[PDB]
RNA sequence: ACCCCCCCCUCCGGCCCCGCCGCCCGCGCCCCAGCCCCGUGCCCCCUGCCCGAGGCGGCCCCCGCCCGGGAGGACCACCC
RNA sequence: GGCCCCGGGGGCGAAGGCGGCGCGCAGGCCCCGCCGGACCGGCCUCUGGUGCAGAUCUCGGCAGCAGUAGCGCUACUCCGC
RNA sequence: GUGGGCCCCUCCUGGUAAGCAGGACGGGCGAGGCGGGACGAUCCGGACGCCGGGCCAGGGUGCGCCGCCGGGGCCGGAA
RNA sequence: CGCCCGGCCGCUCAAAAGACCUGAACCCGGCCGGCGCCGGCCCGCCGGCCCCGUCUCGAAACACGGACCGAGGAGCCA
């Protein structure tokens, strides 16, 4: 239930890249595209506006895709899948897909347990 | 967090306005008195024309809308000082309202310290030849009802003032004999020590 | 306020962050010490504990004096955790004493982002 | 078409009329001028209303709603006398306070209005023929009300 | 000096006095010269850092309409 | 078109909707709570009528303006009512 | 893809001249972020991944507004 | 069913799903809280920020298109 110790966790930026004039019009979405007008300001990059994306903010390689805790990520839907991934495995810890009932997250966390593998949505639907 | 009060006979007008918008931008409460009694460098006509050159200035189609132009030194001074303030801001709009501007010095004044800025008076900035006037008499030739009552007040309350020092002295003469309490001589010599 | 109550002071002022007419750096506050007129004179101020008091809760940040600004006694400083902008104008405290306040007088980038290669442990 | 008040462990009386031929803005500024009285009061003040003895205030929709002497006490210079929205108001007051005493023997003394609520419904759709050969529209703004009456706000 | 500024004259935020009648806040007074500058070229330098009431200076509060006439008037307002 | 170790997830709640955290430089992805009430996918190979802010764009709904602008042919009144 | 260019420095041609029109080596804007020149596509520096520290170019250092003192002088435009 | 004089209570049903599956946006009414983007700080201060798309040597332009919102909308094939 616990990770081994890893270096720390940077994030270069903590909020998100938002698209250029998304906040006026409401037809307009936050999601990012890139500028591409002939007089567009935020093309120029002139002071006071938004920062745009480039690959000088990606992660460092060995802390990339870690959650907060220090896992990393598998989702899983069966008992057959959980044994298959988390056979000899000491980095990722596990998490049920959404779709999955009742009845079965029973013996998916019964069989996760004995195993010794971390679930991250262990108490979902009681 | 006491004021500072500043007494503008002496003074010029930019120099003593500089020094009071640094100091209200420290968050420092500021009164100045006697503002009739500032100088301004120059021929007393070259500051008139130029005060009413200033006034020509207004709105062409509403002069309620236009520039005002004050008449009294008390607020010649504060537009000054405005002048060189941020005011349109909310912290140049506190250091405005940390200040008081006064013709005179009245009663809710009389009885506070003053002070003076010597690197601002002008018989140490102007050259002996330079020609020099006081605020008072260009506000008295722009429109300012009120010198003579002024002056009125201002002999009055220096008579009383000259009475009031004469008792002064002898209150201090039984202050000063207290160079008897040794609880003050035992560290009268510790100050010696350190000067 | 419990902790330094007691303790003596050197005035101070919170007059700026470090700016230019283009830029503004909220990571160092400029501070104006009393009697201070010289930069050869901030040799004596430099490196100590001051703090300011936040009006809201009514406690204090702690921080310390960091390097001279210009030829005339200003000093830049770095507090526990950067200013807000309401604050200016107000007194800072420069005390005579030590007081041991921990790491709780050192800014955040050097708290954490430090790089002492610091391990997350998980016990 | 259901109630807005869900307020729960409170005893009231509810009434509610839907698609209410009459003007909205001049039902809401009626509901809302009657909002927080004694019941007595408010049923005083309807009849003062329709013989022009009082004023119905208006906040909210005023424009080229004139300026009167009845209003110089209640925050504004701007009122009228809507009295085809008096004549709803009152019809579904009457129906609250009704309800009310007939679900618990409580009396008209300490029974006040505590909630309303207007909402805008669909209108009656005719025409209008303007020059040039054009026809424009000549719609109406009925209303939803409801009126929750009930024990003292504190 | 037909020029310019002020008075008279028009509007006028704010404020003051007087009627019927409680709160709060602060603690600091020579004057006048600079080619007499009269013995200078200092003081203050702790607004809490241990300060805390009279006198002297500030602050807040304090006052109806509807209704009908008119010398008043689009509605309002205004004067009775 | 296949696979999904006794044969992939689903009324012990699918798709969609509304809020919230997490991951990714980003396009985007994943989970949780509430609504809803029957279907849905991750990886490999194949195919295309495959991604919108603009075109005086098309069709539908709809705001401010606004309780606004506005409502020739002389004429009605009292009582039943 | 492009085959409408334009500006600066020096050198020129027509014209009274022009923020006029036509040519030349080199550079720039176009298609070049940042600071400065109050303000400007082109001037003065410097031409760009995301950050922390240090040094400082061009321009400047009464207050607005980041930054200073000492010393020696003086006190738009034609004939 | 009961009660007032259309409303309220409750009734069938898993559920009102009640003139009907789900029921987004634009826009609006009632209660509660407060008075544009980026950055720092917990938060109202200080600093920076002209309206995009387009043709153009050159656009914030007193050059043109565009009130708002949804769904559709343009290099495929022989
Ligand atoms: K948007
Ligand atoms: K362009
Ligand atoms: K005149
Ligand atoms: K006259
Ligand atoms: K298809
Ligand atoms: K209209
Ligand atoms: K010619
Ligand atoms: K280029
Ligand atoms: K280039
Ligand atoms: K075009
Ligand atoms: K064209
Ligand atoms: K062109
Ligand atoms: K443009
Ligand atoms: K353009
Ligand atoms: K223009
Ligand atoms: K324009
Ligand atoms: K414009
Ligand atoms: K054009
Ligand atoms: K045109
Ligand atoms: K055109
Ligand atoms: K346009
Ligand atoms: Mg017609
Ligand atoms: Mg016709
Ligand atoms: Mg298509
Ligand atoms: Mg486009
Ligand atoms: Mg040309
Ligand atoms: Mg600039
Ligand atoms: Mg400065
Ligand atoms: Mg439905
Ligand atoms: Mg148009
Ligand atoms: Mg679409």
């Amino acid at each position: 239930i616990h990770p081994l110790p890893h270096k720390i966790i940077i994030k270069k930026r903590k909020n998100k890249f938002i698209r250029f004039q998304s906040e006026r019009f409401v037809r307009v979405k936050p999601s990012w595209r890139k500028p591409r007008g002939i007089d567009s300001p935020m093309r120029h990059q002139y002071r006071g506006q938004r920062p745009m994306v480039s690959i000088g903010y990606g992660s460092d390689k060995e802390t990339r895709f870690m959650l907060p805790c220090g896992f990393f990520k598998h989702r899983i839907s069966t008992v057959h899948e959980l044994k298959t991934l988390f056979m000899n495995n000491k980095t990722h810890a596990a998490q049920i897909a959404h779709g999955v009932s009742a009845r079965s997250r029973k013996q998916i966390l019964e069989e996760a347990k004995k195993m010794g593998v971390r679930v991250l949505n262990a108490d979902a639907k009681l | 967090m006491s004021r500072i009060v500043i007494d503008c006979k002496g003074h010029i007008l930019g120099r003593l306005s500089a020094i009071v918008a640094k100091e209200l931008l420290h968050g420092h409460e500021v009164a100045l008195v006697r503002c009739e009694k500032a100088i301004i460098s120059g021929a007393f006509r070259d500051v008139k024309a130029h005060y009413l050159k200033k006034m020509h200035k207004r709105t062409n189609f509403n002069h309620l809308r236009g520039p005002f132009h004050f008449r009294a030194p008390a607020e010649i001074v504060r537009r000054t000082i405005r002048g060189m303030i941020p005011y349109k801001t909310v912290r140049g709009s506190d250091a405005m309202s940390r200040l008081r501007v006064y013709d005179g010095i009245p009663p809710c004044c009389a009885r506070y310290k003053r002070v003076v800025c010597p690197s601002a008076m002008a018989y140490l900035c102007l050259r002996p030849e330079r020609r020099r006037c006081e605020v008072g008499r260009v506000a008295h030739e722009i429109g300012w009802q009120h010198a003579a009552d002024v002056e009125r007040y201002e002999k009055r309350r220096l008579e009383e003032c000259d009475k009031w020092y004469q008792d002064k002295i002898q209150i201090d003469k039984k202050i000063a004999e207290a160079a008897e309490k040794d609880a003050e001589l035992q560290r009268i010599n510790a100050e010696l020590a350190k000067y | 306020m419990e902790e330094i109550k007691g303790k003596t002071f050197l005035p101070a002022i919170f007059v700026g962050y470090q700016r230019s007419r283009a830029k503004q750096r909220e990571n160092v506050a400029l501070v104006k010490v009393s009697g201070i007129y010289t930069r050869a004179e901030t040799d004596k101020v430099l490196g100590r504990l001051i703090a300011i008091i936040h009006s809201k809760s009514g406690k204090p940040i702690f921080g310390k004096i960091c390097r001279p600004h210009g030829n005339s006694g200003m000093v830049r400083a770095r507090f526990y955790t950067n200013l807000p902008g309401q604050l200016m104008g107000h007194k800072v405290r420069v005390f005579y004493d030590n007081i041991d306040v921990g790491d709780r007088a050192t800014p955040k980038y050097e708290r954490l982002y430090g790089n002492p290669n610091a391990t997350v442990t998980y016990e | 078409v259901k109630y807005a008040f869900k307020s729960d462990n409170l005893l009231v009386g509810k009434s509610r009329r839907d698609g209410v031929k009459a003007s909205f803005k001049n039902t809401y500024s009626t509901c809302r001028a009657i909002k927080g009285m004694g019941v007595k009061r408010a049923f005083a003040y309807l009849d003062n209303v329709l013989n022009h003895k009082e004023i119905v205030p208006f906040f909210k929709f005023y424009k080229g709603v004139g300026r009167h002497s009845q209003a110089r006490g209640s925050g504004t210079d701007k009122g009228r006398w809507p009295e085809k929205s008096v004549v709803v108001v009152k019809d579904i007051l009457k129906q609250a306070v009704s309800n009310a005493k007939h679900a618990h023997k409580k009396e008209e003394d300490e029974l006040y209005v505590i909630s309303y609520c207007v909402n805008r419904a669909r209108g009656r759709r005719r025409r209008t023929f303007r020059a040039h050969g054009r026809i424009s529209k000549y719609e109406s703004q009925p209303c939803h009300v409801e009126l929750i009456v009930g024990p003292k706000p504190l």
